[PDB]
RNA sequence: AGAACCUUACCUGGUCUUGACAUCCACGGAAGUUUUCAGAGAUGAGAAUGUGCCUUCGGGAACCGUGAGACAGGUGCUGCAUGGCUGUCGUCAGCUCGUGUUGUGAAAUGUUGGGUUAAGUCCCGCAACGAGCGCAACCCUUAUCCUUUGUUGCCAGCGGUCCGGCCGGGAACUCAAAGGAGACUGCCAGUGAUAAACUGGAGGAAGGUGGGGAUGACGUCAAGUCAUCAUGGCCCUUACGACCAGGGCUACACACGUGCUACAAUGGCGCAUACAAAGAGAAGCGACCUCGCGAGAGCAAGCGGACCUCAUAAAGUGCGUCGUAGUCCGGAUUGGAGUCUGCAACUCGACUCCAUGAAGUCGGAAUCGCUAGUAAUCGUGGAUCAGAAUGCCACGGUGAAUACGU
C-alpha cells in the first residue's frame, strides 16, 4: 500500500517492545508516536496511544499487525 | 489610493537604472540580498549625510556602488577619511573587493528622495506641515523643476481625524511616458503619528 | 575558438558594447563575422498586487536576457592583443566558450 | 531565376516557389492528396490560383511548418499570392478584389488577470 | 515578523550542513537494493529540523511566510515595493 | 449595438458545392467549434436526401428549407406597463437563418440513430409536411393576425 | 503562488523565565568538530580531543555557560488613530485653480449654447481670458516591408550521398533580435456655417483612437489590510512570551457560492496517422538503454542551454466495433495489492494495478458571460513546491451564431 520495502517504526518504541519481551509485561505504555506500526512481537502487549487528551488502552492483536497504532485511537471528538 | 509608481512606470522608458549590474538565476537570489543589506546600513551611515540615491552593480566578482549626495563634504570628508571605512564595511557584506564612487547633486531641491526627507526631518522639529511644505513649494521655478507637487497623508497637525490635503504647482504629467519625473516615497518617525511624504518632481518634457 | 556569448537585461546596452569589441576586432585583424543576435528568453512573473485580497487586479512582471555572439574567425596575435580588457564591462556577464 | 513568395497566417509560415514547369504538387517533400487537406480548407490552397488561366501551368514547391492544419494551408494560402510576382502586379488588380493578397491581422488573444482565457469574466453569485 | 519563527529560521537553515548534507550521504546509496540489515533506519533518531525541505522559505527582508519567489527570494509584496523603486535589472511593467 | 451599426461581414462558400447558403448550415449544426465533424453529417444527410426523394443536389435542401421560411414574426413592445406582441415580416437574411436553425433544432428533438439520417429525416418531410419543424414554423403564425391590431 | 512534521498562529500535555532573538555589565570557558546513557521530545547529567589570529598582564574580537537588573518578545487589541498598498463606482470623462466679471452673499461664470467625437475630442459661439490634472499622444507587443547579423537557426540553386540539412557549401529563404520605413482624415468624392467632423472610394499587409496590454483623474464607500512590513496608543510580561511532541485547520443531521467530470452516436472504445505555441531546467530537467502490465526502479549521454532534457500535444483524420439501454454511456464509492517524495503517508496525500460500477438520461423560479480569431471546444507549460491542482497564471489548435434597435 505504501512505506515500500520494511515496515517504518520509531527507535524509542522499538526499545519498549523489546523491554515488554525481555524485562516482561506490566502496564500499558504510554506512547506519543502514531507512527510506528504494529508487529508481531506487540501481539499480546498493552500500549496506550495519544491523541489530543490522554493516551487511549489499545490492546493488540493477530490481524492488529497490518494495520497502524494511530488507526485504533480516532482524533477528533463527535457526539 | 490606487495609482502607478512614477519611478517604475519611467524605468522601461526615460531612467537609467536603479540597479546597473547583470547576474545570472542561480545567484540572483542571494545577490538581491546583499543588494538591501547594504543599503541599510549605508542610509543609517548617511542619514545626517544627505544622501539622494545610489545606484549598485557588480563588475565581474566585485561591487561599485555609485552613491551621489547632497553634500559631498560628509560623505568624502578629510582626504579618504570618511570614505575608507565606508568602502571597508561595503566588501564585508558583499563578501568581495569593493570600490566607491562620489557624485555631487547640484540643487538638492530637485531630488524627491532630498526634499521628501527635508520635509519629513521637519515633521520631527514640531513645526507647521503647511509652511514645512510651502517652503519646497516657494523655490520651484525658481531654480530648474518645471514642475513639482508634494502630498502628505494622514495625521495632520496632530489632529484625530486623517485628512491628506495635497499640494501642486506647474505642470506634473503623471501618465506621459517620454515626461522625465523623479519620485520617492518617506516616512517620518514622530511621536504623534507616522505622515508619508509623496514628491513628485518635473525636470522636462525629453 | 574565440566563441563569446553574452547576457544583457536592457532593449540597448550590449549593442555599444559588441558594437565596439567588432571595429577592435576587423581594423588591426581580419574576417569577424559579427553580432548574431540569438534568441531572448523573457521570464514573466505574475503576483498579486494588494497584501490582502483584490486577486482581480494584479501587477505583471518580466525579465528579458538579451543574448548576443560575436565570434571573431581570426585568432592572430596581434588582434587578441589590444582587445581584451576593452570590455569596460557594464555588468554584463562575458564568456567565452565552445 | 525562381520565383518566390512567403505568406503567413496566424502563426504558420509558408515559403512558395513557382517555375515554367509541370503543375505536380510538392509540399514537406510530400503530394497535395498526401498533405491531408480532404475536408473544409482542401483547396484553400489553390483559392488564389480559383480565377486564373492555368490547366497545367507551373512548378510549385511549398514548405510550411508553425500552427495547426488551417493555419498552414491559409500560410500557403497567402504565399502563393506573394509568389505570383512572375506576373508583377498586373494581376493583383483583379486579387485585390478577391482579398487573398490581405494579410489577416486576427491572432490569437492573450489571457487576462481576472477572465477564464481573454474574455470570459468568470461569473459572480447573485447579486 | 515575529522574530522568533525568523530565529527558528536561523536554526533550521543552519542544521542543515551538520546533521544532513554531509551525513545525509547516509539513507542514499544505503537504503537500497543490495546484498537485510535494518540499523541503517535506526540512524533516523538524528533532531530532524536539519531537513532538506523543512524550510518554509520566508521572505529575506520581512519574513512573510507566503507568496515567496525562489528567483527574487522575497514575497510578492515586497517583490513589489522593490520592483517599483527599481532594483531587480530588466525589471519593469509587463505587457505584450 | 446602439451608437455602432457593424458592416455585416460575409463568410465564404462551402467547400464543395460553393453555395454561401449551406456555410452558414453546417455552422448552426456544428457544435463544439467542429467545421470537419459538422460538414460531414451535412453532405451524408444531403446526399441521402436527394438520392431517396430522386431531385437534384442543390435545389433538394432549398425547395425543403422554402417550405420552413416562417412569413412573419413577432416582436416584444413592453412601452405602457403591459407586454404587447407587434407582428413584423421577416428579412430574406432573417427568413432563410430561423428555417436552417429550426431544421437543426427540430432534428435536434430527434431519438433517432445518426445525425446525418435524423437530419435528412426532417429534410425529406420538409416537402410534404408531417415533422417538428414543419411544426415549429407556424407557432407565431397563430400568435399573429391576432395581433394585426397594432401596426 | 499549494495545512501529512515543519509551515502554524489555535488546542491538550511536557518545560524555560533577562529568556528563541538584539545592545550593555561582570565572570569562567576558544569556538567547535567527537560519542554514551535517560526521556515522546524540549533536554539535563558524564567521558574525548582541541584551547586559534592581538596580550608593560585589569584584557581583546568571534562564540559558549552563569548571574543581575535596564530590556528583548508579542500573527495580542484598536484599518472608527495611521504609514504604505489595494478593490470599487470607472478606462466612466470628468474634477479644479488663477486673475477678470456677475450677485448683498452661499456661489456662479470659466466648464450654461450650437455641431461633433471613444472622450471637457475638436470646431464655432460666448463675460471671460488662460493654465493644470484627466483624455489623446509618447511605451510594449502584434499586421508588412527595408537594412544590419548568419550558429546551435534555415535549405532555394549546385554537385557528394548511408535519403537524415547529414556534409561540403550556400547565403537566399523561414526563423531569430537591433535599428528604420509604413497610417496623418491625407489623396480623392459627397454632405456639413465655407470650420470641426462625418459617409464612401482609391492605394496598401495594415484606414479613420488598426487589434490587445500597460496606462485607473479630483474623490466616494470612516471599503479592505495593526496578519507581510512600518507605526500612535493600549494591554499581558516566571505570560497573551519562548521550546518541544501529538492533535486541529481536512470535523458533518445542514445551506449557498466557485469549478471539474457527466448524462453520450457532432458520441464511447481499439488500432494507424498528421499538424502547434509558449516555457522550464544544475540541491535540476533526464535521453538512449535494461527491468516491470503499470506507478516507477537500476544503469546512465548531453545540456546552465535556438544545440540536450522534460516532450510521443489533443481535437482532427483513415478503418473497425458499438446502434439508443442506466448501455462498451458515466465515473463515484468501497475492497485487495503496489510505487514515489520524506525522519515521517492512520488521522491527512499524489499516482499505479486488479475488482466493485451510487447518482445522473439536459436540470424548477431564476440566473452568468461573451461582438471574431471572441463565445465554444480540445491540449500544452510555468509559478507555488521535497512531495499534492479540477484552482491560478501563460500559451496555441479548430472555430461559430446574432446585432432590425434603445
Amino acid at each position: 500500500r505504501s512505506l515500500k520495502k520494511g515496515p517504518f517504526i520509531d527507535l524509542h518504541l522499538l526499545k519498549k517492545v523489546e523491554k515488554a519481551v525481555e524485562s516482561g509485561d506490566k502496564k500499558p505504555l504510554r506512547t506519543w508516536s502514531r507512527r510506528s506500526t504494529i508487529f508481531p512481537n506487540m501481539i499480546g502487549l498493552t500500549i496506550a496511544v495519544h491523541n489530543g487528551r490522554q493516551h487511549v488502552p489499545v490492546f493488540v492483536t493477530d490481524e492488529m499487525v497490518g494495520h497502524k497504532l494511530g488507526e485504533f485511537a480516532p482524533t477528533r471528538t463527535y457526539r | 489610493g490606487q495609482k502607478v509608481h512614477p519611478n517604475g512606470i519611467r524605468l522601461g522608458i526615460v531612467k537609467p537604472w536603479n540597479s546597473t549590474w547583470f547576474a545570472n538565476t542561480k545567484e540572483f537570489a542571494d545577490n538581491l540580498d546583499s543588494d538591501f543589506k547594504v543599503r541599510q546600513y549605508l542610509t543609517k551611515e548617511l542619514a545626517k549625510a544627505s544622501v539622494s540615491r545610489i545606484v549598485i552593480e557588480r563588475p565581474a566578482k566585485s561591487i561599485r556602488v555609485t552613491i551621489h549626495t547632497a553634500r559631498p563634504g560628509i560623505v568624502i570628508g578629510k582626504k579618504g577619511e570618511d570614505v575608507e571605512k565606508l568602502r571597508k564595511v561595503v566588501a564585508d557584506i558583499a563578501g568581495v573587493p569593493a570600490q566607491i564612487n562620489i557624485a555631487e547633486v547640484r540643487k538638492p531641491e530637485l531630488d524627491a528622495k532630498l526634499v521628501a526627507d527635508s520635509i519629513t526631518s521637519q515633521l520631527e522639529r514640531r513645526v507647521m506641515f503647511r509652511r514645512a511644505m510651502k517652503r519646497a513649494v516657494q523655490n520651484a521655478m525658481r531654480l530648474g523643476a518645471k514642475g513639482i507637487k508634494v502630498e502628505v497623508s494622514g495625521r495632520l497637525g496632530g489632529a484625530e481625524i486623517a485628512r491628506t490635503e495635497w499640494y501642486r504647482e506647474g505642470r506634473v504629467p503623471l501618465h506621459t511616458l517620454r515626461a522625465d519625473i523623479d519620485y520617492n516615497t518617506s516616512e517620518a518617525h514622530t511621536t504623534y503619528g507616522v505622515i508619508g511624504v509623496k514628491v513628485w518632481i518635473f525636470k522636462g518634457e525629453i | 575558438r574565440i566563441r563569446i556569448r553574452l547576457k544583457a537585461f536592457d532593449h540597448r546596452l550590449i549593442d555599444q558594447a559588441t558594437a565596439e569589441i567588432v571595429e577592435t576586432a576587423k581594423r588591426t585583424g581580419a574576417q569577424v563575422r559579427g553580432p548574431i543576435p540569438l534568441p531572448t528568453r523573457k521570464e514573466r512573473f505574475t503576483v498579486l498586487i494588494s497584501p490582502h485580497v483584490n486577486k482581480d487586479a494584479r501587477d505583471q512582471y518580466e525579465i528579458r536576457t538579451h543574448l548576443r555572439l560575436v565570434d571573431i574567425v581570426e585568432p592572430t596575435e596581434k588582434t587578441v592583443d589590444a582587445l581584451m580588457r576593452l570590455d569596460l564591462a557594464a555588468g554584463v556577464d562575458v564568456q567565452i566558450s565552445l | 531565376n525562381q520565383y518566390y513568395g512567403t505568406g503567413r497566417r496566424k502563426s504558420s509560415a509558408a515559403r512558395v516557389f513557382i517555375k515554367p514547369g509541370n503543375g505536380k504538387i510538392v509540399i514537406n517533400q510530400r503530394s497535395l492528396e498526401q498533405y491531408f487537406g480532404r475536408e473544409t480548407a482542401r483547396m484553400v490552397v489553390r483559392q488564389p490560383l480559383e480565377l486564373v488561366d492555368m490547366v497545367e501551368k507551373l512548378d510549385l514547391y511549398i514548405t510550411v511548418k508553425g500552427g495547426g492544419i488551417s493555419g498552414q494551408a491559409g500560410a500557403i494560402r497567402h504565399g502563393i499570392t506573394r509568389a505570383l510576382m512572375e506576373y508583377d502586379e498586373s494581376l493583383r488588380s483583379e486579387l485585390r478584389k478577391a482579398g487573398f493578397v490581405t494579410r489577416d491581422a486576427r491572432q490569437v488573444e492573450r489571457k487576462k488577470v481576472g477572465l477564464r482565457k481573454a474574455r470570459r469574466r468568470p461569473q459572480f453569485s447573485k447579486r | 515578523a515575529k522574530q522568533s519563527m525568523k530565529a527558528r529560521e536561523v536554526k533550521r537553515v543552519a542544521l542543515a550542513d551538520k546533521y544532513f548534507a554531509k551525513r545525509a550521504e547516509l539513507k542514499a546509496i544505503i537504503s537500497d537494493v543490495n546484498a537485510r540489515w535494518n540499523a541503517v533506519l535506526k540512524l533516523q533518531t538524528l533532531p530532524r529540523d536539519s531537513s532538506p525541505s523543512r524550510q518554509r522559505n520566508r521572505c529575506r527582508q520581512t519574513g512573510r511566510p507566503h507568496g515567496f519567489l525562489r528567483k527574487f527570494g522575497l514575497s510578492r509584496i515586497k517583490v513589489r515595493e522593490a520592483a517599483m523603486r527599481g532594483e531587480i535589472p530588466g525589471l519593469k511593467k509587463a505587457s505584450w | 449595438p446602439r451608437r455602432r451599426v457593424i458592416g455585416q461581414r460575409k463568410i465564404l462558400p462551402d467547400p464543395k458545392f460553393g453555395s454561401e447558403l449551406l456555410a452558414k448550415f453546417v455552422n448552426i449544426l456544428m457544435v463544439d467549434g467542429k467545421k470537419s465533424t459538422a460538414e460531414s453529417i451535412v453532405y451524408s444527410a444531403l446526399e441521402t436526401l436527394a438520392q431517396r426523394s430522386g431531385k437534384s443536389e442543390l435545389e433538394a435542401f432549398e425547395v425543403a428549407l422554402e417550405n420552413v421560411r416562417p412569413t412573419v414574426e413577432v416582436k416584444s413592445r413592453r412601452v405602457g406597463g403591459s407586454t404587447y406582441q407587434v407582428p413584423v415580416e421577416v428579412r430574406p437574411v432573417r427568413r432563410n437563418a430561423l428555417a436552417m436553425r429550426w431544421i437543426v433544432e427540430a432534428a435536434r428533438k430527434r431519438g433517432d440513430k445518426s445525425m446525418a439520417l435524423r437530419l435528412a429525416n426532417e429534410l425529406s418531410d420538409a416537402a410534404e409536411n408531417k415533422g417538428t419543424a414543419v411544426k415549429k414554423r407556424e407557432d407565431v403564425h397563430r400568435m399573429a393576425e391576432a395581433n394585426k391590431a397594432f401596426a
